[PDB]
């Protein structure tokens, strides 16, 4: 009776190094609703990340958008890290600016 | 075109961690406009879209009073559901509800909805007639009998045909600059070699509103449904949505592939290809 | 505008 989250990590606008943007981690398709999401910069948790209000899809699975302002560079690595009751360990999905 | 209004409730028990949390959100189409969270420092129905802010204190006080009462009702319903499924007071459970109305371009009711779930599975639904119920199991049949005896459907019908559509029409007018504006997708195809003899073509749609869209790949004019990777439509955070569709193609055959985009902001469906 | 609850489950 549990459903594991799908995870997409992406930017609000096409990424341009040195130009301010928003980093998004969209978690969806999960049940129950408790979920832990961190956005990471070079492996470290970004503080003060915001998120949308809990809602759900026609199949009753939940979705949430976590987001934070960021300025992408060539070398900085970003990821989001997700934990859920369905996961034995946190799942880390790296940001790929072409996905 | 046509429009919808929907309220979504989630009630989540958490034994040992207080009373169940109740969260409600309201949408017009794909635009959230209100929220309520019983865990907030000061729970109130609160605005989440600019066009709802002009409603007066009577509106906000009435919505807040209703949400506090609804939170209590769903706390009671979570206790009732334990009895209906022979469950203990030790576990955490969830009730979800979605209800609302759809209207056509002339503002007339197209259809109404009131559907509930328990632990992520259908529980009971108001039928399209707005007069009878579909119960998913023998527990929901107990609720159905109670709601038939109390003529609940008649009261929901009166809302769905009346205040639901009247308020939706008001919101559509007050939010006409955004709620009644479709933003078409900005589209392009990218090309990524995988190996010397295969490459990924990815068809992108960005910046569109509302979220409904169709992205299809064809090879020699034949839909590639079973061979296409399609990501879930995702929010950008600026009200818009994003989506892509990808196919793996033999190197040298890229021009045999076309991406097709349908969206209500486009006057005609769009056909695109990789442009090297 | 939301509607009011009518009856418990």
């Amino acid at each position: 009776m549990q459903r594991t989250p799908k995870i997409q990590v992406y930017s609000r606008h096409p990424a341009e190094n040195g130009k301010s943007n928003f980093l998004n981690c969209y978690v969806s398709g999960f049940h129950p609703s408790d979920i832990e999401v961190d956005l990471l910069k070079n492996g470290e948790r970004i503080e003060k990340v915001e998120h949308s209000d809990l809602s759900f899809s026609k199949d009753w699975s939940f979705y949430l958008l976590y987001y934070t302002e960021f300025t992408p560079t060539e070398k900085d690595e970003y990821a989001c890290r997700v934990n859920h009751v369905t996961l034995s360990q946190p799942k880390i999905v790296k940001w790929d600016r072409d996905m | 075109g046509s429009h919808s209004m929907r309220y979504f409730y989630t009630a989540m028990s958490r034994p040992g961690r207080g009373e169940p949390r109740f969260i409600a959100v309201g949408y017009v189409d794909d635009t959230q406009f209100v929220r309520f969270d019983s865990d907030a420092a000061s729970p109130r129905m609160a605005p989440r879209a600019p066009w709802i802010e002009q409603e007066g204190p009577e509106y906000w006080d009435g919505e807040t009073r209703n949400m506090k009462a609804s939170a209590q009702t769903y706390r009671e319903n979570l206790r009732i559901a334990l009895r209906y499924y022979n469950q203990s007071e030790a576990g955490s459970h969830i009730i979800q509800v979605m209800y609302g109305c759809d209207v056509g371009p002339d503002g007339r009711l197209l259809r109404g909805h009131d559907q509930s779930a328990y632990d992520g599975k259908d529980y009971i639904a108001l039928n399209e007639d707005l007069s009878s119920w579909t119960a998913a199991d023998t527990a929901a049949q107990i609720t159905q009998r109670k709601w038939e005896a109390a003529r609940v459907a008649e009261q929901l019908r009166a809302y769905l045909e009346g205040l639901c559509v009247e308020w939706l029409r008001r919101y559509l007018e007050n939010g006409k600059e955004t709620l009644q504006r479709a933003d078409p997708p900005k589209t392009h195809v990218t090309h990524h070699p995988i190996s010397d003899h295969e490459a990924t073509l990815r068809c992108w749609a960005l910046g569109f509103y509302p979220a409904e869209i169709t992205l299809t790949w064809q090879r020699d004019g034949e839909d590639q449904t079973q061979d296409t990777e399609l990501v879930e439509t995702r929010p950008a955070g600026d009200r818009t949505f994003q989506k892509w569709a990808a196919v793996v193609v033999p190197s040298g055959e890229e021009q045999r592939y076309t991406c097709h985009v349908q969206h209500e902001g486009l006057p005609k469906p769009l056909t695109l290809r990789w442009e090297p | 505008q939301a509607t009011q609850e009518v009856k418990n489950w």
